[PDB]
């Protein structure tokens, strides 16, 4: 999963 | 839209089915996520001129007050509003939703 906020 | 739903299939399996070289580039599919149950996850075919083909996957989390997202400041009140969403502006993510991946 891309890291995402 | 539920062509794009693929429901329980692996990580694995995703990529295998959106690395086929004749996909599109921006082909997707969601999934349920495997190690973050409740979540869902939205996962991409994507070229880079260095890594080539390759798949990025976005969790998918559910708001507690209902709502989805994949970052915190937009919000989709449903998995079909957030795939038209995506189909027309990338907005954060690698590149914007075009083919529902075959099958």
């Amino acid at each position: 999963y891309v890291p995402m906020l | 839209a539920e062509e794009w739903y693929f429901g329980k299939i692996t990580r694995r399996e995703s990529e295998r089915l959106l690395l086929n070289p004749e996909n599109p580039r921006g082909t997707f599919l969601v999934r349920e996520s495997e190690t973050t149950k409740g979540a869902y996850c939205l996962s991409v075919s994507d070229f880079d001129n260095a890594k080539g083909l390759n798949v990025k996957h976005y969790k998918i989390r559910k708001l507690d007050s209902g709502g989805f997202y994949i970052t915190s400041r937009t919000q989709f009140s449903s998995l079909q509003q957030l795939v038209a969403y995506y189909s027309k502006h990338a907005d954060g993510l690698c590149h914007r939703l075009t083919n529902v991946c075959p099958t």
